[PDB]
Parts: structure tokens; C-alpha cells; sequence
């Protein structure tokens, strides 16, 4: 059981990038995935999130209408395209995973290592 | 729990001494089961997968055509034969054209003309044949007890194959559940083909994957596909004498879905096809269930609520205590009660000896129980310390009879004959009912039954009318058929 | 084709939903109403061939109600 | 709006074996559902309590988290070297718009 | 049980046999073995007498 | 008329339908019909091929 | 019972054979007959088919078209007759016969010592 | 299209005393209907095994046979050295598209 991320590096303001995170060691299928982001000096934010079977997917205000989650359960992959990037947006990365029965709840989890994503200036 | 909140669970209670009771499964909802001194066991159908299928008659829903052709003839000639006739590619039509003397040919009657067009079909959808073996159920069941409202010794899988349908599911400390089950009349998978179009798959019964006027083919995809049918999707219309068209008709990929109705949506793993709509039916031979909570000391030291009260859908109260001072592996008081001078136990507690098991410092634990329909108080903890919360349950007995009657029916109108066999410890009474509702459910289906909802609610209507004016010794007859046509309108 | 017979006559009844159960009944209410809506005419017609057959006034009104849902499916 | 979790103590300096108390209130009612973290720098946050007073797999039996109404207490009896970290409260309830709290530093004074 | 009585003949190691039998027209079980290991399967038959 | 080289083909009591790959070709003569299969033929299944 | 098997040889590409298998020690009217073929460095490969009484015949799709597969149940001969040969055709035959009351099915077989082809340019 | 047999291994490297153990996978449902062939260099393909566990006419009780769904296993348990060779397993599946897998070689290690 364990979630690796990869995809993280120095882009410009208005760039794009994509980020992914590779599961193993449980049935991807029926783990609800969500990604949270920690900016330098600042405490976790909750962003994004998707279902077990991707059938629907949600997006904090901060971040809505600019990246796009999305998952291949035959691949085992999760994937955080974030487009139209902004300084903001500089942070450590986390996917974490929770077995779920129910849209998005989960109750234990597991988190990556987290990789970082950085503006230019 | 794992039936708390699914909203369409029954309670089957009771036994033949403890020996074993019949129980329907159905993908909906789920069974808790409680026996005498014995620990109540949720157990719920989950999946139904089938295995292997076969491969049976794929058809065309978007043709394509190609490089038309056609020979026109002496109004005075034989007949037009392109060589594009003799190849099983081509679709070819012939009919009767104004001729002559214009056109080339010195005589006036009408011609005869041939127009061919390659066919090619794009995407054509494919049904498989599902036998009633390889098809496998997964029965999930876990425990009441020591559980907290969020390998683990009270939960089990159980997978049932027509190969194997009968096992024990093992539950540490508690003994071993006997489920004796019938996998083969389920649903009667010997009439349903598996149906898909792209990435979308239904169950649809045969005699509507057989009557279908689109070009089929037939099993084995070799080579160059040849398709059977060869003349629907592809329209020759003529303008008299002068012209000869082909065209195609367009994607039908619509009109197969309004086609389909009252046909069970499905989805695909790999080479297995899951179900999530079924029916299945399996005897309980709980007689290896011990409780493991007996002989423990109660515990004395404090209890708070933590999710204090939660009422279910069926009147069943949930709590979720926690204990506060460590005895160890422990017994739980608790009740319902009126009248807290007296504490005469009222009521029904549906969790079968509440017990916690840890030993740490705090430790979480959800019962639930089934109390009076008056105002009362669960009480919890034993003196001095009981926590009481004060419960109000609204229904007087009499619409709780209502509502099992409604529940029967309901039950019914959805399994037919099967329905006799929920609570089937097993009679007289009980099989002669089943007998002679299988009779006259034979009866009905061959006689209605090919009937959907408005056509039914008319004959319905029609014959209440008949039966209601008939003024014979038939009238009965009649209203009684009103009743089953209706009733089976009004619980969909 | 053209026929493309109805799965409903079929169908198969279980706990879950159906593949569109959702539209059976407005669906041939909205068939008939419409067709009655865009040819009045018709009404007088049946009314008029209902009351030449059937002895009795039910007799009549059954033929009546038959004909105005054989004729908008041209059955 | 959306729901918000605040920890009382920015910054918590102790001694190594003292009590640790840190509180998070909800601006809203929440049942049970409520998860506290332990988050150490150049690591991934780590899973302590979930539904405010279970402990998560093999977290030691010294944490403890209690609740009361909307403030929840996540309580250390005896500090450890190794529990010197920033701790965090997330929501758990209905939809997934879930808030950390801005997190309370325990630090070795 | 059409087949008048399955006697196994071959005994090496593992042995191979065919039986029929006339089974009842409910649902049913074919009970092959004693006890604990009498393998069973689920049968179903159509119409009635 | 004269005839010329047959072939055949056949399937279990429940799959699809036989089909020669010399159906599709405007020079052979080709009939369908049932046929007992089962167990002894090939096919694990009783009914009409 | 045995099937000795002969006619093989060497030949151009385009050139036509004939390899013959005659039985011995049993009813050659109750046997139906096959050819199954090995190229150098591969498996073997079940080519063609013929039912006891020589009403149907079966031709792989490798072989379809080219080859002839015919019997003479008189004198208890199976002919292969392979027009149109191709160097991908090099191989050793061999002529495999079994007890059928079906099209072609059977379950105890008998083989013979089989026959080289060789078609090189 | 047509059946396919996988088998695993294309190469068993075991000495003289050792068991053998051959698998054969088919594409789709094929009840018992497969069969065991030995093939020595030099010498007409020799029939082992019909109906996946009937051993054929003289061959030794040293061989046997077993099914599971798909899986098909041959089983040699005290090799001999005469037992090295290559080995087909063959699908008689109600019609003659029969094929063979593509051979796994028993070598002396």
C-alpha cells in the first residue's frame, strides 16, 4: 500500500503541468483518491478530490475552473492536470487514497511522499 | 451492522429451535437475522458475476456504403445483371425503368435496371449466451456486537457457484454460519443474453435478441464479416424510369435505446460480466453460532453516548457508547425501560449481547435494539452512573401490520413464488400457499404477461368495468384478476 | 429497420430499475395526446363510428376509447 | 459557507514528558467527525485519530482525542522527543470540502 | 438413480466415473460421498408430472 | 447440376450458430439444421446443436 | 495400425506434391483422418482434416485455398495433394488417424513416422 | 477467432528424480477436452493423455492429469531419463480448428 507522485518542477506563470501518482498494494478501484496541497509556511489545504470509479469529481474555489483531476483504475494512475498556472500555486503536492463505499468518504488513508510544484516567480 | 441504514432490510426472526431458517437474498436491500440465544448476523447479496459467455449473432446499427454501380437492359432484353451480383459484399436491387429510343435502345417498354452498393458496417453491437453455470454470487455478512459505528473475525465473504452451493462461513468466536444456497433458479439466467453496444452492457431477454430487423452475423468473426440480413439498412428508393438511389440509414444506436426498456443495465470486468440486480435464495443453518460475549462480568465503571440517539427507517434506535474506566473484556449493561423506578426491561434489544472488547482506556462500542412504541428511556451503565436519553417511537402496532403487509406485497409483486420462502421455517400452510400461487402464477404469466405498464393498467380498468357489471357468477373472477393487474402498476 | 419491437413486453422485474423507467407512462400518454391534439377532426369521426356500433351506452363509449388509441398508433 | 476549523494555540512550547492539550472548534455542529494528523517537516502528515477518538493503526496508545459539542481535544499524556511536530485538525463530514486547521506547533522549550 | 449401482473399479490413484440419475422435478441437491467431504451440487428441473 | 467439395460445421447446444467461411461466397450451396451434441461429440451440454 | 507416410521431397516455389498415407491393422472407413505439420524451430501445427467417409474436409486458414486433403476408403489411402507450395511450407508432415462416429472428433489416435517437404528456392 | 494454448514455461531445466509440473492455458471454456502429447526428436509425436486426466494405452501411471477451469497441469513425478522431451498439449473442442501450444522442452539441469 503505497502512493508514489512524480511530475513536480519550475514552470511559468500561465504555464501548465501534470501531475501523477502511481498506486500499488490495494484494489484502486474502490479508493477514493484526493489531492491537498501545502504552500511554504502555510498549513494544509484540501483542493481536490475524485470517487473510486471516477464518475464524478470536486474542486476547492481556490482551484476550480483551472486544474482537472482525473484517474485510470487500469493503469492504477492518478492525474492532477493544473493548467493556467499562478504563483500561488507553488506548493508541495500530497495525492492521498481511502478506501471508500460512498462518493468521497473515506475514514484511514494514505499519503505520498508529496512533490513540489514551482512558479518561476 | 452493514444493514443499519440500508433503508430496505427485514428482520427475520425465529427458528425451528435453533436449527435453521429459508431467506431470500436480494441485491437491494438486506437480511438481519436473530435467533434465540444467538448473535444477530446482517448478511447481504453484493455482485453477481457470470463467467465465460459465448459469443451468439452480433448485428449492424451504423452501415456504411460505397461505389455504387448499376446495367440497365433492352425494354425488350432480359433482365440487368451486374457481375457485382455474384459477391456476398454487395446489395443489389432491381426493378423496372422507362426506355428507349432516347436512351439508346429502339423500343419503348419499360427496362429492367440493377443497382448494386458495397456494404460495410462501422461499430455493429454483439450479445452473448449466459449459462446458468459459471455464474458466481458473493454473499457478504457481518455481526452485531462489539463493532463501532465506523482477518477482523466478524465480518465474511462467501463466494456460491452452481459447483459449490453450499459453505460455512467461519466466524471467529462465534462459530461457523451453514449457508445451504440455490445459485441455478436465481433469475432464471436461460433466456438472458449480455448485450452490448460500445462499452455499455445490458441483460436482455431472448425473443427480443432474435426478432431485431437489423444485418446480423452469426458467432464466428473470421475474415471479410458477411451479414445476413443485407437489404434493411439500406433504402434503394427509385424515381420512376429515370433514376435508381441508394442510400443508408443513420447510426440506429438511438433507436435500439428506446428499444430497450425494462432491460437491466450491467457492467463489464475483463472477460466477466457483473450484475448488480438479482435475486437469490438461501437456507441459514445457524445452528454452530455461539455468543461470545457470556460469561463475562458487566462492566461498572461509566458510560457516555457519544453519537448519542439515531433512529433507523424501521424504528430501530442506534447508540454509540463509549466506557470510560478499564475492566477488560466486559459485558454491557443496557435497556429499555419505562418507568425508571422500576426498571422492567420493555421492549426488544436487537444486538445480540452487547460486549466491549478492548481493554485500553476508552473504548467505542454500537448496539441498537428495538424499543416500544410509547415514550421510554434506554438506559445504560449499571448504578448511580446509568446514563438515561429519552426515546419517542411514533407507530401504534396496527401500522406496523400495515406496513408489513404492504412489505409482503411489495415482496411478492417482485419474486412471484419465491416470495413464499422468506420466512419459511416451513409448514403445511406455507406450502400450500406456495403451490397455489405457483398455479395461478403459471396461469397469469401465460396468459398476460407480455403486457407492459399502460397496456396492463388498461385491461385493468377494463376488466374492473366487466367484472363490475357483469351481474354473472364470473364477477369475482374477474375483479379478483383487476387486483394482481393493478397492484402490479402501483409498487413499481 | 423500421420494427425494432419493445423490450418492455419482456420485461425483467427485480428490486433495481429498469433501463428507462422513468419514461414508460408519459411516453405513450404523450404519444396519444399529441396525435389527438393535431387532428380534431378525428374525435367527431369516432365518436360518430362508435355510436353506429355497440347497443348499449358502455358498448359505445368502450368502442369510442378503443378507436382513439388504435388510430394515433396507426396499429 | 464552508465550514472552518480553529486550533487555539499558534505555537505550544513544552518540556519532554509534560502534558499536551490542543483544542480545535468547528464553526458548525459535527457529530463525530473529525481527524487529527501529525504532520513532521521533509515527512508526509501522519494519521492519528479518526472520528475524534480512535486511533489510527499502530499510532501508541498515549494519544487520546475527546469531544465535546464542536470543541475537540487531542491530549499527549506523556511528550515523547519524537512527537515534537505540527498537528493538524481536518473535517471529515457530509461533502468533501474538508479544513485543515491552521495547525499548532509543539515545540521543545 | 437410473444407474443401477457406481462402483469404481480402477483404483491406482485417482479414478474416473459417470453416473446418471432421474432427479425430482423441484429444485434439488446431487449428493455424492458420506461424511464432511460429500461434495454437492445444486440441480433444477422444469415440468411438472 | 453437379456437386463438388463439402464441408460442415457445428456448435454447442448453446452458442452461437455454425458458420462456414464458404457462406459468403455465391458458388456454394449451404443448409442449416440441429444436430444432437453432448459429451461424447465434444461439448460439455445435452441439447440440439 | 500404423500409417506410413511418403511422397515427400524437395521441390521449387509454385511447385505442386503429392504425399500419401496409407493405413494398415484397422478399418480405414471408421477413422477419420488429419495432417499436422512442423516447420523446422516450431510447433506442430494441425493443418487439415478429413471425416471417415470422405463426405467433408476441413483446411486450415495456413492452408486454405492450395492444399486437398482426399481419401480412398478401397485402398485405404489418404492423399494430401499441396499445389502452390511456398517455402513457408518446409516441413515434416505427418499423417495422424482416429476412431470417429462425428465429423472429425476423436480421442485415441495413431500416428506415422511423417514425411519432409521442402520447398526452397 | 480460434483457441489459443499458452504453455508458461517454453523451458523446464530439471535432473533425473525431480518433478515435472506443465501448464497449459486455453483462451476460453474448454470442458476436459485436452490432451498431452510427447514429442522426442527423431521419433512421431506419442499420445500421453486424453480428456486432460486419461492416461492413454500403455503409458506409465507416472504421468497424470488435472483441470481447473482454463488450467490445465501434466505432472510427471519421478522424472526418468527417457522422460526428457518436448511436450504439446492439444484442445479437441467440438470442432477441428484444433491447435497445439507452442511446446515446453524438459532439459536435464
Amino acid at each position: 500500500v503505497q502512493l508514489v507522485e512524480s511530475g513536480g518542477g519550475l514552470v511559468q506563470p500561465g504555464g501548465s503541468l501534470r501531475l501523477s501518482c502511481s498506486a500499488s498494494g490495494f484494489t484502486f478501484s474502490t479508493y477514493s483518491m484526493h489531492w491537498v496541497r501545502q504552500a511554504p509556511g502555510k498549513g494544509l489545504e484540501y483542493v481536490s478530490a475524485i470517487t473510486g470509479e471516477g464518475d464524478s469529481a470536486f474542486y476547492a474555489d481556490s482551484v476550480k475552473g483551472r486544474f482537472t483531476i482525473s484517474r485510470d483504475n487500469s493503469k492504477n494512475t492518478l492525474y492532477f492536470e493544473m493548467n493556467s498556472l499562478r504563483p500561488e500555486d507553488t506548493a508541495v503536492y500530497y495525492c492521498v487514497g481511502g478506501y471508500s463505499n460512498f462518493y468521497y468518504y473515506y475514514t484511514m488513508d494514505v499519503w505520498g511522499q508529496g512533490t513540489t510544484v514551482t512558479v518561476s516567480s | 451492522i452493514r444493514c443499519i441504514g440500508v433503508s430496505n432490510r427485514d428482520f427475520v426472526e425465529g427458528m425451528s429451535g435453533g436449527t435453521w431458517v429459508d431467506v431470500v437474498l436480494e441485491h437491494g436491500g438486506c437480511v438481519t437475522v436473530m435467533a434465540q440465544d444467538k448473535p444477530t448476523v446482517d448478511i447481504e447479496l453484493v455482485t453477481t458475476t457470470v463467467s465465460n459467455m459465448a459469443e451468439v449473432r452480433s448485428y449492424c446499427y451504423e452501415a456504411s456504403i460505397s461505389d455504387m454501380a448499376s446495367d440497365s437492359r433492352c425494354p425488350t432484353q432480359g433482365e440487368a445483371y451486374l457481375d457485382k451480383q455474384s459477391d456476398t459484399q454487395y446489395v443489389c436491387k432491381r426493378t423496372l425503368v422507362d426506355r428507349g429510343w432516347g436512351n439508346g435502345c429502339g423500343l419503348f417498354g419499360k427496362g429492367s435496371l440493377v443497382t448494386c452498393a458495397k456494404f460495410a458496417c462501422s461499430k455493429k453491437m454483439t450479445g452473448k449466451s449466459i449459462q446458468p453455470e459459471n455464474l458466481e454470487y458473493r454473499i457478504m455478512l457481518s455481526v452485531h456486537g462489539s463493532q463501532h459505528s465506523g482477518t477482523d473475525e466478524n465480518r465474511a465473504k462467501v463466494e456460491i457457484t452452481p459447483n459449490s452451493p453450499r459453505a460455512e462461513a467461519t466466524l471467529g468466536g462465534f462459530g461457523s454460519l451453514g449457508l445451504d444456497c440455490e445459485p441455478r433458479t436465481g433469475l432464471d439466467f436461460s433466456d438472458l443474453y449480455y448485450l452490448t453496444m460500445n462499452n455499455k452492457h445490458w441483460l436482455v431477454h431472448k425473443e427480443w435478441f432474435h426478432d431485431i430487423p437489423l444485418p446480423w452475423h452469426a458467432g464466428a468473426d473470421t475474415g471479410t464479416p458477411h451479414w445476413n440480413n443485407k437489404e434493411a439498412l439500406v433504402e434503394f428508393k427509385d424515381a420512376h424510369a429515370k433514376r435508381q438511389t441508394v442510400v443508408v440509414l443513420g447510426s440506429q444506436e438511438g433507436a435500439v435505446h428506446t428499444a430497450l426498456a425494462g432491460a437491466l443495465e450491467a457492467e463489464m470486468d475483463g472477460a466477466k460480466g457483473r450484475l448488480s440486480s438479482g435475486h437469490l435464495k438461501c437456507r441459514l443453518k445457524m445452528d454452530k453460532l455461539r455468543l461470545k460475549g457470556v460469561s463475562y462480568s458487566l462492566c461498572t465503571a461509566a458510560f457516555t453516548f457519544t453519537k448519542i440517539p439515531a433512529e433507523t427507517l424501521h424504528g430501530t434506535v442506534t447508540v454509540e457508547v463509549q466506557y470510560a474506566g478499564t475492566d477488560g473484556p466486559c459485558k454491557v449493561p443496557a435497556q429499555m425501560a419505562v418507568d425508571m423506578q422500576t426498571l422492567t426491561p420493555v421492549g426488544r434489544l436487537i444486538t445480540a449481547n452487547p460486549v466491549i472488547t478492548e481493554s485500553t482506556e476508552n473504548s467505542k462500542m454500537m448496539l441498537e435494539l428495538d424499543p416500544p412504541f410509547g415514550d421510554s428511556y434506554i438506559v445504560i451503565g449499571v448504578g448511580e452512573k446509568k446514563i438515561t436519553h429519552h426515546w419517542h417511537r411514533s407507530g401504534s402496532t396496527i401500522g406496523k401490520a400495515f406496513e408489513a403487509t404492504v412489505r409482503g406485497a411489495k415482496r411478492m409483486a417482485v419474486l412471484g413464488d419465491t416470495a413464499w420462502d422468506f420466512g419459511s421455517v416451513g409448514g403445511a400452510l406455507n406450502s400450500l400457499g406456495k403451490g397455489i400461487h405457483q398455479i395461478f402464477g403459471a396461469a397469469f404469466k401465460s396468459l398476460f404477461g407480455g403486457m407492459s405498464w399502460f397496456s396492463q393498467i388498461l385491461i385493468g380498468t377494463l376488466l374492473m368495468w366487466l367484472g363490475l357489471n357483469t351481474k354473472n357468477g364470473s364477477i369475482s373472477l374477474m375483479c379478483l384478476a383487476l387486483g394482481g393487474v393493478l397492484i402490479f402498476l402501483s409498487t413499481a | 429497420a423500421v420494427t425494432l419491437p419493445s423490450h418492455s413486453t419482456r420485461k425483467l422485474q427485480t428490486r433495481s430499475q429498469t433501463w428507462l423507467e422513468s419514461r414508460e407512462y408519459t411516453k405513450h400518454l404523450i404519444r396519444v395526446e399529441n396525435w389527438i391534439f393535431r387532428n380534431p377532426g378525428f374525435a367527431l369521426a369516432a365518436a360518430a363510428i362508435a355510436w353506429l356500433l355497440g347497443s348499449s351506452t358502455s358498448q359505445k363509449v368502450i368502442y369510442l376509447v378503443m378507436i382513439l388509441l388504435i388510430a394515433p398508433a396507426y396499429s | 459557507s464552508e465550514i472552518v476549523l480553529t486550533q487555539s494555540p499558534a505555537t505550544l512550547s513544552l518540556s519532554p514528558g509534560e502534558r499536551a492539550t490542543l483544542s480545535c472548534r468547528a464553526s458548525q455542529s459535527i457529530s463525530t467527525f473529525l481527524a487529527w494528523y501529525q504532520h513532521k517537516p521533509g515527512q508526509a502528515p501522519r494519521l492519528l485519530i479518526y472520528d475524534a477518538s480512535t486511533r489510527a493503526t499502530g499510532v501508541p496508545a498515549r494519544f487520546s482525542g475527546s469531544r465535546s459539542g464542536t470543541d475537540f481535544t487531542l491530549t499527549i499524556s506523556t511528550l515523547e522527543p519524537e512527537d515534537f511536530a505540527v498537528y493538524y485538525c481536518q473535517q471529515r463530514y457530509n461533502w468533501p470540502p474538508y479544513t485543515f486547521g491552521q495547525g499548532t506547533k509543539v515545540e521543545i522549550k
